[PDB]
């Protein structure tokens, strides 16, 4: 069962989309694979919005990531497979965090938002 | 007492302004005693307080940012005097140092003391850092008495207060790895307490460490990187810096430095993460040591190389005759191999004749052969023996990728 | 190599050796186990013996332990190498004169190595005599 | 000749024992010369 | 290296004369065994 | 053991240096300009002294024909040969060793 | 099981020959004590 | 005081508007502050993508780079963004300044002042809403 300090956890239909958006921006470069180039997409100000893995073990490693989002104003999800959310990247090795980076002339900026402001709505 | 060290971070704020610097320098030479001893006598004392930090977490930044300052005022003041002299001396105290055994006199145009003064006064000066020192001197190094006294008097102020705050952070540096096993216990097991009150202390916090992403903390703690300066080891290993210097990694032999310290930084910053996260008093301190053990055995495996093969045997010569292809396509590719029409010829000599030769510089000895024509050697060279497009030497994969970056790294730079 | 090699205790195992690799060259080494020319060849063979493998295969016999071959070369008895297909002696024509066996060291793992190659394809061929690439013509 | 290393040989005999003589790591060619004669190879593969 | 270095500043752009410092130091090679350059300058380079 | 040369001896060769040079009243040789005059002439003459070794031989091993074929890029682009080489003037610091 | 062993010790031989050739340390972990002064000993021998 | 609250809004402003220069150079402002100190060059590089190596950009990142006291690099970049576009007054008085900081001299920029100024530009607008003449203008905002 997944950890319960990965909040917000995404639910199933929501979690597909955000993995379909994240395969999209890696096929067209806007992705950022890892919790380390998230961190740095964090820093830049380049994050749309941040997918981290709650299966995650030892989760710690991430549970940085999200004060960054909340302190920097960038919404977040973990889903709950790093296998899922690496094969979405392009990677076989288990993912942890990734970060949709920004860009106004993106085909998928559209798509990128909503799922945007789907992440928002999780969070309260 | 407690209190005083939002007003010591204001002052220091104020300070933030851009040379020139006068009346601020008088400012700033105010700030300086006032608060910049004060905060010395509170650290020696121990037990005021431990939370402190995260007050000295916010200040450091802010301290750091302020002997920045200091330096770059100087360097405005000494550079017409001295140019090259920040060029080849990176480090900010260090500068400072230089500047006042410079300034010092006596025997300086001779000898001192002058190049012992440099190795004991300026601690940190070495060998090669003073070779240079004194070419620069030898060369751009103007030694005519100071543009005024007032503006030795400046700088020697500024050296005292630059100074002053370098002792100060080094101070708190102290107080940091003294507290650290409280602080950031995984990353003191991960490292040694030493190189993780440097690391945290350059971060500001825990917090700011973490925050800052694995790749860039190898080069924390570096010495400011000068052309001049030789910099291939070894090891391979560009970053050297603090990490670097740990047991860690250089318990190992050297080839494994360069992967190990990258191994190392990661982990260091996931420990530092780790850290971040836990409330104070949980020192749990089980995952840091998951990942030294990790280390070790990364460590271990990069150490023991492959095992001898079976020594591959030659296959039985048969003597198969079994290809007969061709096709456009595959006799491009075997049109390199092939000898050309032209080398043909080239191996064809006249009979009788003192048979063509080129003397090449390096070696004479060559012999177009029957390539050239009787009337056309008579007379002189030829273009169509140089006939072939089909093997006109084509870079390969790997060169050809090189070559595009490089392309690619001049168009960034043309821009 | 002792330990690379392997070594022969019989004349009757050394021609079950001669005949029953079908496939593969036969290279024995006829030696007395202290010398240093016989030592020296046998240090070499070791190296070629992995490379050809697949093609030859290489043996030693204690020639004063093992006295049934003086038959090969009417007891001249230097520390020589002798070569085998299909229990076929097989002749590999240097300067030396001796086309039976060479009776002499050769340093160039690689030569060594050419020359089993050379005699391994006469043997193909049918050939009972080979030219050698390699002359010689030094080390009688 | 061979003297020298009698000693050391004596002293050999004397300390090891049978499981170690077991467990001698089989040795790894610690100037990596499979991947050199691969690569020569490869660049002069004629 | 750090001698020459200085030495040609006086007749290069420094630019070419550090890049001529790096050149003279790099990580030598023979049939697998090492050394590096920090010393000494290297014949071959066609500056050199 | 540190470089040989102690600082004093260093001080004494170059202010040598230094001296002579000022006699010699000598303009420093300025970085290759991003359009030099004998920009081209002399990238020419740099691929020749390259070439010379092969003019020679008939066949090439590996290595050689990498050369050889660099060569010819520069050649045939020369520009974009002679901005690479500003760059690696300018920049690169490491090398393949 | 005897000759195994020694075809293994024959490697170790080579390759610490191998290794003072390159010119890089022979430092074989689980090796026993006595062996490996052996087998210094050969290669200091071989060097001379 | 407040500039963590000014870093998020700026951020907000180039969320829904990524190219508007000037919410690049109020980022550019506040990095300078010292803050991060870091992650400098690569949001400048960043600033300059977004906005097509924008006017005002260039000139604020010179204004940085003096901020910084590395002179020559800030009088490169004012050069840069002049040249971009000239018409563009406060970038002419950073350059005076960059000029009077240096051993320089003035007689270049005056011959090539023959081009317009309070245009556009902030800093100058404001000098004019506070006049008629224009190097009276630049000497008041020199001092």
């Amino acid at each position: 069962a997944p950890n319960p300090k990965a909040f917000p956890l995404a639910d199933a239909a929501l979690t597909q989309q955000i993995l379909d958006v994240v395969q999209q921006a890696a096929n067209l470069r806007q992705l950022k694979k890892g919790a380390n180039e998230a961190t740095k997409t964090l820093n830049r100000g380049i994050s749309e919005f941040i997918i981290m893995a709650a299966d995650c073990e030892p989760i710690e490693i991430l549970l940085h990531l999200p004060l960054l989002c909340e302190d920097k104003n960038v919404p977040y999800v973990f889903v709950p497979s790093r296998v899922a959310l690496g094969r979405a990247c392009g990677v076989s090795r288990p993912v942890i965090a990734a970060s949709i980076t920004t860009n106004d002339a993106s085909a998928i900026k559209t798509q990128i938002y909503a799922v945007k402001d789907k992440i928002e709505t999780l969070l309260i | 007492p407690f209190e005083i060290l939002p007003e010591s971070i204001e002052l220091f704020r104020t300070l933030a302004l851009i040379s020139p610097d006068r009346l601020s320098l008088s400012e700033t030479a105010q700030i300086l005693p006032k608060i910049v001893d004060l905060k010395r006598i509170l650290q020696q004392q121990e037990i005021d307080f431990i939370k402190l930090l995260p007050f000295f977490n916010e200040i450091i930044p802010l301290i750091k940012s302020n002997i920045k300052l200091m330096h770059n005022f100087l360097i405005s003041l000494y550079s017409r005097r001295f140019p090259e002299l920040s060029s080849l001396i990176p480090s900010p105290l260090q500068y400072s140092k230089v500047i006042s055994i410079l300034e010092n006199e006596n025997y300086s145009k001779n000898e001192s003391d002058e190049l012992f003064f440099h190795l004991e006064n300026k601690a940190k000066l070495t060998r090669e850092q003073i070779l240079v020192l004194t070419m620069s001197m030898k060369t751009s190094f103007k030694n005519k008495e100071p543009l005024d006294i007032k503006t030795r008097t400046q700088i020697l102020e500024a050296n005292s207060i630059l100074e002053n705050l370098w002792k100060l952070q080094e101070d708190i540096g102290q107080y940091i790895a003294s507290k650290i096993s409280i602080i950031a216990p995984n990353v003191c097991f991960l490292v040694g307490p030493e190189i993780a009150a440097q690391l945290i202390a350059h971060a500001g916090g825990v917090l700011e460490f973490s925050r800052i992403p694995s790749c860039n903390i190898a080069s924390i703690g570096k010495n400011k990187h000068l052309s001049h300066e030789l910099h291939t080891l070894e090891s391979g290993v560009r970053q050297e810096g603090y990490l670097f210097a740990s047991d860690m990694i250089q318990k190992f032999p050297v080839s494994v430095h360069k992967q190990m310290l990258r191994m190392l930084c990661a982990k260091v910053s996931l420990a530092a993460r780790v850290d971040a996260g836990q409330k104070n008093g949980d020192r749990n301190t089980v995952l840091a040591h998951k990942w030294k053990a990790e280390l070790s055995k990364k460590a271990r495996k990069l150490s023991e190389a492959p095992s001898i093969s079976e020594t591959k045997a030659l296959p039985i010569p048969e003597d198969q005759p079994k290809k007969k292809r061709a096709g456009r396509k595959f006799r491009k590719y075997k049109e390199k191999f092939r000898l050309s029409h032209v080398r043909q010829l080239q191996n064809r000599m006249e009979f009788g004749k003192q048979e063509q030769t080129v003397l090449d510089s390096y070696g004479e000895e060559v012999g177009l052969g029957m390539s050239n024509t009787s009337l056309q050697q008579a007379v002189g060279a030829t273009s169509g023996s140089r006939r072939s497009a089909g093997n006109q030497a084509k870079l390969t994969k790997v060169m050809k990728h090189r070559i595009s970056e490089a392309n690619q790294q001049a168009d960034e730079f043309l821009i | 190599a002792s330990v690379l090699l392997p070594q022969l205790r019989t004349g009757w195992h050394v021609d079950q050796a001669i005949v029953t690799e079908t496939k593969r060259l036969v290279v024995i080494r006829f030696g007395r186990k202290n010398d240093r020319q016989c030592m020296i060849m046998d240090e070499l063979l070791s190296s070629i013996a992995e490379r050809v493998r697949n093609f030859a295969v290489i043996y030693l016999c204690d020639i004063d332990e093992v006295s049934d071959f003086d038959e090969m070369y009417e007891l001249t008895d230097p520390m020589t190498v002798m070569f085998f297909y299909h229990n076929k002696h097989m002749m590999c024509d240097f300067g030396t004169g001796n086309n039976n066996k060479l009776n002499f060291i050769v340093d160039d793992k690689q030569e060594m190595i050419d020359i089993l190659e050379t005699i391994f394809r006469g043997a193909r061929k049918n050939k009972g005599l080979v030219v050698s690439p390699y002359d010689y013509n030094h080390k009688r | 000749g061979n003297v020298d290393l009698n000693k050391l040989t004596e002293e050999r005999e004397k300390l090891l024992q049978s499981q170690i003589d077991e467990n001698l790591a089989q040795l790894t060619k610690n100037a990596s010369n499979p991947i050199q004669v691969n690569k020569p190879n490869a660049a002069t593969d004629a | 290296f750090t001698l020459l270095n200085r030495l040609l500043r006086l007749i290069v752009d420094p630019n070419i004369a550090d890049y001529i410092t790096a050149k003279n130091n790099v990580v030598i090679n023979f049939k697998d065994m090492s050394h590096v350059n920090k010393y000494g300058l290297i014949r071959g380079l066609k500056f050199a | 053991n540190g470089p040989e040369i102690t600082p004093e001896e260093a001080t004494t060769i170059f202010s040598v240096m230094v001296e002579w040079l000022e006699s010699r009243s000598f303009s420093p040789i300025p970085f290759p300009p991003l359009t030099y005059k004998n920009d081209t002439k002399i990238l020419v003459l740099a691929l020749e002294d390259l070439k010379d070794v092969y003019a020679s031989k008939v066949r090439l091993n590996a290595s050689e024909r990498e050369e050889l074929a660099l060569i010819e890029e520069a050649y045939d682009n020369p520009h974009d040969t002679l901005n690479r080489i500003k760059k690696y003037l300018l920049t690169q610091r490491v090398f393949k060793p | 099981i005897r000759q195994k062993k020694a075809r293994t010790i024959l490697q170790h031989l080579s390759e610490a020959w191998r290794c003072w050739k390159a010119n890089i340390p022979w430092d074989v972990p689980g090796m026993p004590a006595p062996i490996k002064k052996i087998i210094e000993r050969y290669i200091k021998s071989k060097a001379d | 005081g407040n500039l963590d609250q000014a870093e998020l809004l700026v951020t907000q402003a180039l969320q829904k508007f990524p190219s508007n220069a000037l919410l690049w150079v109020e980022q550019i402002k506040l990095f300078k502050h010292g803050n991060k100190s870091s992650l400098k060059k690569t949001i400048f590089q960043d600033a300059l993508r977004r906005t097509q190596n924008d006017h005002r950009v260039l000139l604020e990142i010179g204004v940085s780079f003096y901020a910084e006291a590395q002179y020559e690099t800030s009088l490169k970049w004012l050069e840069r963004a002049l040249k971009k576009c000239s018409r563009y007054g406060d970038t002419w008085v950073w350059l005076f300044r960059t000029y009077a900081r240096l051993g320089k001299d003035t007689v270049d920029l005056y011959n090539m002042f023959d081009q317009c100024e309070p245009t556009y530009g902030p800093e100058w607008i404001a000098a004019s809403k506070n006049c008629t003449p224009r190097e009276i203008l630049l000497r008041l905002m020199n001092d």
